[PDB]
């Protein structure tokens, strides 16, 4: 059922799904940078021997396979045995410049920000890719939950890096295998961009909303039916001031994924979704997708890591 | 279509609440107060019960002792609002379905009606009644209550109808379906809260012409479904689900909606509403869902005058501007 609605959501999908040239550039930069951090680590373990860096992880768009046409922002997480500091940031950012040279001749600008507790990497392509390397440590969660240098990195910034890392693991386990979920999220990510009313849902809240709504169905759905179920969900008044709200699965304390929305946003987003639903029900879903009426493993965008 | 719209109460385990469910005490009080305003007084149910007894008896008799009378009655059933106990004040009318043995002609419908009222008048010459026929049977009413008699026949006679000699096949089939509804209702929807809600939905549909296309039968199935289809019944105020399922397109194209329990094989009750009407019902409930969230339940329940404007006009709820949902259906 919903053949025509499947045609439109899949064609819109194609329209927003990044190109091989974008993807190939992502693969390259990510691969280069991962393999470079692999060395930056190996180099340290040697200095100590004569641990500190526990791993490198993909998060955000890259990991979730949520890259679309025009996305120039990638992200990684750097795990540190201890609590990352300013000394380690400078040491990594610097040595990273030397280790990249062992993997590629491409030139990357390396810029650090002690405040963002991260190391940004920009390449030289038009437009340029920007990959942010967030440094953090579990020893930080333990501590928030309950005798070190004087240059600890911003706990808030380090705690957020763990959150996204938990979002990335959750997404791969729950959302990925959910049929039409990753597709609906992409096509709805593009709608949150086009319609400023949906803006506030962009990212985590949208991802959760789509997994929840689509996951509560009895059986697997197509892209058409799946997207509808998300409209219905909203149309029911889920994000209204009073009501469950979207509960955050990656939080030990009860957290609302959309608790930041304000009374009017909740009203507008709901009234929009409501209208979008009926439009879909009456064969006008192309209008919700901002397109003209028409006449495998899409989840896997870039290869999994070898280095990590 | 095998498509089931979204229902929060069908999969609640997947949406844990973050902060304790707000206190809807006032809402529950108003819901009961209104049920009380709509409920028939003690004078009203006496007059009805009295008239329903009198007539039902005369008919019971005519069935055991057909006498010399040329109208064979095979069965009589109490159906509709009076039987289910969802009656509203001001409308003291009961529905009786009388299944005739032979073909239900226009002459017979008048003979039976006049024979019935004549029996009441022989028993009680003092009480004044009036008896009128129509195209669906006849009516008998006193000074404060009316009993509608819905004529039909034993199915055997349905395939043998005559477009010009007997009553409309549709009318006869409607009366029979009425019997199945009451049977199903007494059997399945006979719950204290279900009956209270159906009375409130009947009121909502009257103050909001958006809900006009909704029939008594759909309302019955909707109230029962909102209360019972989930272990225990849902609290009366948790009414909110009725609006929420209409809003998520339970009665929209492509949706299973509700299947008729009194028909075969898998009929969608909302299939009797046009596409335009479906759209209308939906977007009406869509506005009322939003309006209830803004704490406008006193208006929704009709305790604050007319609110029919809420569904077509912009309203400001505590600084929040509410824009009513609009037509999305396009007549090709
Ligand atoms: O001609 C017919 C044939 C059949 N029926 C059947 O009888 C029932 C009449 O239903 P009503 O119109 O009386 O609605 P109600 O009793 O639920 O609420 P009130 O307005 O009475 O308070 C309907 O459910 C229909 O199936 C008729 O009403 N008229
Ligand atoms: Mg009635």
């Amino acid at each position: 059922i919903f053949v025509n609605d499947d045609r439109h959501v899949m064609a819109k999908h194609s329209s927003v799904y990044p190109t091989q040239e974008e993807l190939e550039a992502v693969q390259n930069m990510v691969s280069h940078t991962e393999r470079a951090l692999k060395a930056v680590s190996d180099w340290i373990d040697e200095q100590e021997k004569g641990r500190t860096l526990r791993g490198v992880m993909r998060v955000g768009l890259v990991a979730k396979g949520l890259l679309l046409k025009g996305d120039l922002d990638l992200e990684l997480v750097l795990l540190c045995k201890e609590k990352p500091t300013t000394a380690l940031l400078d040491k990594v950012a610097d040595n990273l410049a030397i280790q990249l040279t062992t993997v590629t001749e491409d030139k990357y600008e390396i810029l650090q920000s002690v405040d963002d507790a991260a190391i940004v990497i920009k390449n030289t392509k038009e437009p340029p890719l920007s990959l942010t390397i967030h440094l953090t440590s579990p020893v930080v969660r333990e501590e928030m939950e309950k005798n070190d240098p004087p240059d600890v990195l911003d706990r808030q910034k380090c705690l957020a890096a763990l959150a996204s890392l938990r979002h990335a693991k959750w997404f791969q386990a729950r959302a990925n295998g959910l049929k039409s979920c990753v597709i609906v999220i992409r096509v709805l990510r593009d709608l949150c961009t086009r319609v400023p009313t949906w803006g506030p849902l962009r990212g985590w809240p949208l991802e959760l909303l789509c997994e929840k709504s689509i996951g509560t169905a009895n059986r697997p759905m197509g892209a058409g039916e799946a997207l509808r179920r998300v409209l219905e969900c909203l149309a029911s008044g889920i994000v209204m001031p009073d009501g469950s709200g979207i509960y955050d699965p990656c939080e030990k304390e009860a957290t609302d994924a959309i608790g930041h929305l304000d009374r009017q946003q909740r009203e507008d987003i709901t009234q929009s979704a409501q209208h979008a639903l009926r439009l879909a029900a009456f064969g006008q879903l192309h209008k919700v997708l901002g397109m003209d009426p028409l006449p495998v493993d899409y989840t896997v965008q870039i290869p999994p890591s070898t280095t990590y | 279509g095998s498509h089931i719209p979204f229902d929060f109460y069908l999969c609640e385990m997947a949406f844990p609440r973050v902060k304790p469910a707000p206190d809807e005490t006032s809402f529950s009080e108003a819901l009961l107060k209104r049920n009380q305003d709509l409920a028939p007084n003690s004078a009203e149910q006496a007059s009805i019960l009295s008239l329903v007894t009198k007539i039902n008896n005369v008919i019971d008799n005519l069935i055991v002792a057909p006498g010399t009378f040329e109208v064979q009655i095979e069965e009589v059933r109490q159906v509709g609002s009076y039987k289910k106990g969802t009656m509203t004040t001001g409308h003291n009318v009961a529905d009786l379905v009388v299944i005739l043995k032979i073909l239900p002609t226009l002459e017979a419908v008048a003979a039976l009606g006049n024979k019935v009222v004549e029996s009441l008048r022989a028993q009680d010459p003092s009480e004044v009644l009036t008896m009128l026929t129509n195209e669906t049977g006849f009516e008998i009413s006193s000074s404060d209550a009316t009993v509608k008699i819905l004529i039909t026949t034993v199915p055997p006679n349905l395939r043998k109808l005559d477009p010009e000699l007997h009553l409309d096949i549709k009318v006869l089939q409607s009366a029979l379906a009425a019997i199945r509804h009451a049977r199903w209702f007494e059997e399945n929807a006979s719950q204290s809260t279900v009956k209270v809600l159906i009375r409130l939905l009947k009121d909502l549909r009257i103050r909001f012409p958006g809900f006009e296309p909704l029939t008594p039968w759909i309302l019955d199935l909707l109230g029962h479904y909102a209360v019972m289809n989930n272990r225990q019944p849902l609290a009366l105020n948790v009414y909110r689900r009725c609006l929420q399922i209409l809003a998520a397109g339970l009665f929209l194209p492509g949706s299973v909606g509700i299947t008729d329990p009194c028909e075969s094989g898998n009929f969608r009750v909302h299939t009797v509403m046009t596409l335009e009407q479906q759209d209308m019902v939906c977007y009406t409930a869509q506005t009322l869902v939003r309006i209830l969230s803004h704490g406008g339940f006193r208006k929704i329940l009709g305790q604050e005058g007319d609110a029919s404007y809420l569904a077509s006009e912009i309203s400001t709820w505590d600084g929040v501007i509410v824009t009513p949902s609009e037509k999305a259906y396009e007549k090709p």
